């Protein structure tokens, strides 16, 4: 690691701008937990569910 | 029209002009020492710069 470290120290954009995208993974980390055990309705879960196989109203 | 004396004449002035011009290539550019065109062979150092005073 700090092999990589040392040329990270010596890049002028890379090591500025690479970083930016790692809030995204907790963006995951988050919504993802909130998303275990989400409460929804019933109804519109059997009516729309979200990729559920043998809709005809998705074609299949 | 040209007589055989007047050669050497010619052989002068050629001389002239071409030593007029080996004094100049004879000048060669060293090698550039401005620190502002070799700072980034500083910057990339495997280590960090110590200013030591």
């Amino acid at each position: 690691f700090y092999n990589l470290y040392n040329f990270v120290r010596i890049g002028r954009v890379s090591k500025y701008v690479c970083w930016l995208s790692l809030p995204l993974v907790f963006q995951r980390m988050w919504m993802k937990n909130r998303a275990t055990g989400m409460e929804y309705d019933i109804d519109l879960e059997n009516y729309a569910p979200f990729e559920a196989k043998k809709n005809p109203m998705h074609g299949h | 029209d040209v007589p055989i004396e007047k050669i050497p004449e010619h052989a002068n002035v050629l001389l002239k002009k071409i030593d007029a011009c080996l004094e100049i290539l004879s000048k060669d550019i060293g090698e550039v020492t401005d620190a502002e065109a070799h700072e980034m062979y500083f910057e990339t150092s495997k280590f960090q710069i110590l200013h030591i005073y």
